RNA sequence: CCUGUCAAACUCCAAACUUACAGACGCCGUUUGACGCGGGGAUUCCGGUGCGCGGGGUA
RNA sequence: AGUGCAAGAGCAAAAGAUAGCUUGACAGUGUUCUUCCCAACGAGGAACGCUGACGCGAAAGCGUGGUCUAGCGAACCAAUU
RNA sequence: UUAGGCGGCCACAGCGGUGGGGUUGCCUCCCGUACCCAUCCCGAACACGGAAGAUAAGCCCACCAGCGUUCCGGGGAGUACUGGAGUGCGCGAGCCUCUGGGAAACCCGGUUCGCCGCCACC
C-alpha cells in the first residue's frame, strides 16, 4: 500500500523565461540534455509584437537526469512552506521546477481510457515536503 | 401629455435595451421606503393597494403617487416613524410618440411605464397596528394618481 | 453535471475509448471491421459487425487461445499479434467474411507496430484489407528476430520462465505452419 | 421576410437542444434505407452536409432509390412531387 | 348510439363543420341522423356541437321517429312494420330501433335513408343561440331532453 | 443569504393548435368515370366587411 | 475561446491551434432542389452523383474553395483558349 | 463479463463520496530501451521488449442522494393559456358561460449513483 503510494519525481523542469535565447547553452550544461524555446502568445506594447519567437527555453529532466540535477540544485535554494503547490509541487532559484507524483500517474497521461487521478492519489503539500525534506535538506 | 396615449396595453412589449437608445430615465425616486434597514415580518400589520384594472402606468405617475402617499405617511409618522412602504413594480416598457404625416410614422422615444394586471399590488406598507388608519390614508391619496381603481387590501391585520 | 445546459460527452466518449470521427469514417465502407487492440500481455483481433442493438462480432482470435495450438512463448510480442490476427482470419473466413478495413481504435500507425502486425496476418489468413506494405515491419521482426538479438546481448536470459534459451522465431514459423494447414479445428 | 435566403428563419429548428449539441452519433448516419422505406425528413443542426431545404423539415417521404451515399426521397409539397436528396443522418424510419 | 339533428342553417358556418355535417349524412336544417358512438364519430359531433342538438332517444320514441320519417333509400315505399319485415333483418320497427340503438346495424345497412327528415318542432325549441345548461337547445342532450325535441318534430 | 422587478430581436420549460405520412370509420367514385393527364376559351391581377391573431399610429 | 466580415446557426481526441506536406480554388457531364412555398419563369446558388486526373493519409476516408445562409449580370460585339 | 474487447441509447449514465477485489488466470499500475517507432527537449507520451513487485490509482463488484438529471404520486391546478359557439356582461381596455383541450414555476414524497446488444472468458 505505502510503496505504491510512496512519492517521486515525475520531471524537473528549467527554463529561462528571457524575453528575446543566448542562454540555452548554460542550460545545456547545468542539465546535461537539449533545451528547446519558448514561443510567446498575444501582443505586447513591451516591443512584444511577435506572437511566434523566441523568448525563451527549458529543459525536462526525468528519472536520474532529474535526481542528478536536484543533488546540486536543491542545495542552491532554501525552500518554504507557500513555496510549495497545492498539489505537492514546489519551484525554486533560472527557475527550477519540480513536479512530484505517486506510482501511478500515467492513468492520467496515457491515450487510452486515460483518467484524472482522484484527490486521494493527488500528492499534497504535507506529503511533499516530507518525502522530499527527507532526502538532503531542510524545509521551511 | 394625457395618459389615455399609454395605460392600455395594445402594443408588443417594447424593453430590450441593446435595440433601443434614449430612453429617459425615470422620475421615482425610491422604491424602498420608510425604515428600511427593519424587515417586513417585524410589522402586525400589512396592507398594500391593489390595481383592479389591468393598465400601463408611466413612471411620472408612480413617482406622483408614491410621493403623495409616502409624503403623507411621513408627515404622520415623522421623518423616520416606525412604518415601511414598497413600490414593487418597475418601469420596463419603453413609449414612444409620433412627433410628417403617417409616412415614416414609428415613434421617437418618450418615456418609460410600468405593466399592471389587474389583481395585482402596486403598493405595500407594514406598520403597527396604530398607524394603520394612516397607511389607508396615503393609498387613498395614491390611487387618485394613477388611472385605474384600486382597492386597499388588508393582509396580515386582524385587530378590528 | 454542472446544470440543465451541461453536455455530457456519450458514455464511451468519457470513458476514453472510442474514437467516434473516426468511427464514423470506418464505417463508411460498409465492409466488416477488423479490430486490433492490444494490452500489456495480450492482442486481439475482432471481425465486427453493424448491428441494430450494437456491432456484431463474427469472429475473432486472442493471443491467449494461441497456445491452444502450440505456443508456449509469451504473448504481448510482433509473432504473438501476426500469428493472432491470422488465427481471427482463418475463422473469419470459416463465417463468410471476406474482406474488412482495418480499425486500430486509439492506437498510433506507427510502421511496423502489431496493429499492423496483427493487419498482415489476417490479410495472409485471406481477408481482402485495404493494407499498405510499407507500413508492415519487415517480415523477420514479425518472426520475432529482434528479440532474438536482443536476447544475444544475453547475461540474464530475457525470458524468465524458461521457455528457452536463445528464444525462438523458428517457434513462430511451427505455429503458422500449423494455421496455413487445413486440419486444424478453427 | 426582410431577406429571402434558404436559411430564412430557421432560427429554431435548426438550432440544437442544448444536450442535443455536438457531433453526433455515427449509427444514424450510416443507416441504411429500402426503396419504398417511409422516412420522416429532419435536419441534424450537428450535421453540415446531406441537407435538404429547411422549407422541407417534417415531411415523410418514401425512398426510391438514392444517388451515391445519399438519398432520394419522395414527397408532395402541397400539389407538386419533389425528390429530395438527403443523407441518413437527416432521415428516421417511420413508426 | 345518439341521435343528431341540425338546427343552426349553413350559413356562416365554418365550411370544415358544413362538410363534417355533410359526412355525417345531415344536408339541411331539421334533418336528423343516428350515429354509433366511437371515438372517431365522437370527434366528428364535438365538431358540430354548436349547430346541433343530440343526445340517446328512448327505443319508444326512436320508433315513433323511424315509423313517422324513416324512408327507403329509394322511392316512396311507406316504411312501416310490414315494410320492416319484409326488408330488413327485422320483424319490425322495434327490432329495427333496438339494434339501431345497440349500434348493430345502421339504416342505410338497412336499406333505408341514413336521414330522418324530422319537422319543425311543436311549440318551437328553446334557441339556437344558447346550450342546453344555458337554457338552449343546442349541444347534448338529456334522453329526457332529446325525446322532447325528437318527439315535438315527430 | 435575504428581499423587489422584466424581455418583439432571452429560454431550463411549454400548450391549445397548425402541419407530413399511414391505417380505421365516414363521405365519395368505377352507365353521374372520381383521382390524374393533354388541349381550346377566358375573365382576373382598384376590392370591401365581420370575427380571431396581429404590426404602425393618440386615434 | 477560436473559426476573415452582419446576424442567426454549427463545431472540442474538431469545423478551433500548431506543424509539415500539398494545390480539389482541377477537367468532363449529370441528378435534385433553390431562385419562383403551394404553382409557370432566366442568370445565379447549393446538395448529391458518374467519368478523368491528382493531393494527403496505414487505411477507411477527406478534398467539386473559406462550417452554413450575402459577395451578383441577358442578347448583340470584342478579345481570348 | 473473479476484473476483457467492440458497441447501441447518449447524464435514469453527470458531480461528490464509502466499502470490497486479484501467486504462475484477466485488466492495470509496474520493470526496462537492443530493436520497429518516438519526442521542435524529455522511452513523460507514442512505440517496442518484459514480468521483480502491487491492488495504492485506474478498472470491476456492492452501496450512499448532498448537487445535477429522468420519470412518478400528491398539492399547486383543471389554475395559466386555448380550438369551436353565443342578441351573455362591460363606456371601454376587457370579461363571462357552454363545448373540446390543457400547462409552467414551486413545495412534499418517491424513483434515478445506468439500461441494453454482440463476442470472448473458471
Ligand atoms: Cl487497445
Ligand atoms: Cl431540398
Ligand atoms: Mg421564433
Ligand atoms: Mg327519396
Ligand atoms: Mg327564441
Ligand atoms: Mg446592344
Ligand atoms: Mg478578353
Ligand atoms: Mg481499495
Ligand atoms: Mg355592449
Ligand atoms: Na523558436
Ligand atoms: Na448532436
Ligand atoms: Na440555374
Ligand atoms: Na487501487
Ligand atoms: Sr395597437
Ligand atoms: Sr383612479
Ligand atoms: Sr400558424
Ligand atoms: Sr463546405
Ligand atoms: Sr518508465
Ligand atoms: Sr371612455
Ligand atoms: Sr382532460
Amino acid at each position: 500500500f505505502h510503496e505504491m503510494r510512496e512519492p517521486r519525481i515525475e520531471k524537473v523542469v528549467v527554463h529561462m523565461g528571457i524575453g528575446h535565447a543566448n542562454a540555452e547553452d548554460i542550460l545545456g550544461e547545468i542539465t546535461g540534455q537539449m533545451p528547446v524555446r519558448t514561443k510567446a502568445k498575444r501582443t505586447v506594447g513591451e516591443f512584444d509584437i511577435r506572437e511566434g519567437d523566441p523568448i525563451g527555453a527549458k529543459v525536462t529532466l526525468r528519472d536520474e537526469m532529474a535526481e542528478e540535477f536536484l543533488q546540486t540544485a536543491l542545495p542552491l535554494a532554501e525552500l518554504a512552506t507557500s513555496q510549495f503547490d497545492d498539489t505537492g509541487n514546489f519551484s525554486f532559484g533560472l527557475d527550477v521546477t519540480v513536479n512530484l507524483v505517486r506510482p501511478g500517474y500515467r492513468v492520467a497521461k496515457r491515450d487510452k481510457a486515460s483518467r484524472s487521478i482522484p484527490t486521494k492519489h493527488r500528492l499534497n503539500p504535507a506529503d511533499a515536503v516530507a518525502f522530499i525534506e527527507s532526502t538532503y535538506d531542510v524545509e521551511v | 401629455k394625457p395618459a389615455s396615449m399609454y395605460r392600455d396595453i395594445d402594443k408588443p412589449a417594447y424593453t430590450r435595451r441593446e435595440y433601443i437608445t434614449g430612453i429617459p430615465g425615470s422620475k421615482i425616486a425610491q422604491h424602498k421606503m420608510g425604515r428600511k434597514q427593519k424587515d417586513a415580518d417585524d410589522y402586525p400589520v400589512q396592507i398594500s393597494l391593489i390595481v383592479e384594472e389591468t393598465v400601463q402606468l408611466r413612471h411620472g405617475s408612480l413617482e406622483a403617487s408614491r410621493l403623495s402617499a409616502n409624503r403623507h405617511l411621513i408627515k404622520e409618522l415623522g421623518e423616520e416613524g416606525d412604518y415601511k412602504m414598497t413600490l414593487r413594480k418597475f418601469p420596463h416598457q419603453v413609449l414612444r410618440e409620433n412627433k410628417d404625416g403617417m409616412r415614416a410614422a414609428f415613434g421617437k422615444i418618450v418615456g418609460t411605464a410600468a405593466r399592471v394586471q389587474a389583481g395585482e399590488q402596486l403598493f405595500t406598507a407594514y406598520c403597527n397596528v396604530e398607524d394603520a388608519e394612516h397607511v389607508k390614508e396615503a393609498f387613498r391619496r395614491a390611487y387618485n394618481k394613477i388611472t385605474p381603481s384600486c382597492r386597499i387590501d388588508s393582509s396580515p391585520a386582524g385587530n378590528a | 453535471a454542472t446544470g440543465p445546459r451541461y453536455k455530457v460527452p456519450m458514455r464511451r466518449r468519457r470513458e476514453a475509448r472510442t474514437d467516434y470521427h473516426q468511427r464514423l469514417r470506418l464505417l463508411k465502407s460498409g465492409k466488416p471491421r477488423l479490430v486490433a487492440r492490444k494490452s500489456n500481455k495480450h492482442v486481439r483481433a475482432q471481425l465486427v459487425t453493424l448491428g441494430p442493438n450494437g456491432d456484431d462480432t463474427l469472429a475473432s482470435a486472442h493471443s491467449s487461445d494461441l497456445a491452444e495450438y502450440g505456443w508456449e512463448a509469451p504473448t504481448g510480442n510482433m509473432p504473438s499479434a501476426y500469428l493472432t490476427g491470422l488465427l481471427a482470419g482463418l475463422r473469419a473466413q470459416e463465417a463468410g467474411v471476406e474482406e474488412a478495413v482495418l480499425d486500430i481504435g486509439l492506437n498510433s500507425p506507427t510502421p511496423g507496430s502489431k496493429v499492423f502486425a496483427i493487419q498482415e496476418g489476417a490479410i495472409d489468413a485471406g481477408l481482402d484489407i485495404p493494407h499498405n506494405d510499407d507500413v508492415l515491419a519487415d517480415w523477420q521482426r514479425t518472426r520475432g528476430a529482434h528479440i532474438a538479438e536482443y536476447d544475444e546481448q544475453l547475461e540474464e536470459p530475457l525470458y524468465s520462465g524458461d521457455f528457452d534459451a536463445a528464444d525462438l522465431p523458428e517457434h513462430f514459423d511451427e505455429l503458422r505452419e500449423t494455421l496455413l494447414d487445413g486440419d486444424i479445428e478453427l | 421576410p426582410s431577406s429571402n435566403g434558404p436559411l430564412e428563419g430557421t432560427r429554431g429548428k435548426l438550432k440544437n437542444k442544448p444536450r442535443d449539441r455536438g457531433t453526433s452519433p455515427p449509427q444514424r448516419a450510416v443507416e441504411e434505407f429500402d426503396d419504398g422505406e417511409k422516412v420522416h425528413l429532419k435536419i441534424d443542426p450537428s450535421v453540415p452536409n446531406g441537407r435538404f431545404h429547411p422549407r422541407f423539415d417534417g415531411q415523410t417521404g418514401t425512398v426510391e432509390g438514392k444517388q451515391g451515399d445519399a438519398y432520394k426521397v419522395d414527397i408532395v409539397d402541397g400539389g407538386k412531387e419533389k425528390t429530395i436528396i438527403v443523407t441518413a443522418a437527416h432521415l428516421r424510419r417511420q413508426e | 348510439m345518439h341521435a343528431l339533428v341540425q338546427l343552426r342553417g349553413e350559413v356562416n358556418m365554418h365550411t370544415d363543420i358544413q362538410d363534417t355535417l355533410e359526412m355525417l349524412n345531415i344536408h339541411h336544417v331539421n334533418h336528423c341522423t343516428l350515429v354509433p358512438e366511437t371515438d372517431a364519430y365522437r370527434g366528428m359531433v364535438a365538431k358540430v356541437n354548436d349547430f346541433v342538438a343530440f343526445g340517446e332517444p328512448s327505443q319508444e320514441t326512436l320508433e315513433t321517429v323511424l315509423a313517422t320519417r324513416a324512408e327507403p333509400l329509394e322511392g316512396d315505399a311507406d316504411v312501416d312494420d310490414e315494410w320492416v319485415a319484409e326488408h330488413t333483418d327485422y320483424d319490425d320497427i322495434s327490432g329495427l330501433a333496438f339494434a339501431l340503438l345497440s349500434e348493430e346495424t345502421t339504416l342505410r345497412e338497412q336499406g333505408l335513408s341514413p336521414t330522418l327528415r324530422l319537422h319543425p318542432p311543436r311549440g318551437g325549441h328553446d334557441g339556437v343561440k344558447h346550450p342546453v345548461k344555458e337554457g338552449g337547445q343546442l349541444g347534448k342532450h338529456d334522453t329526457e331532453g332529446i325525446d322532447d325535441l325528437l318527439e315535438a318534430m315527430r
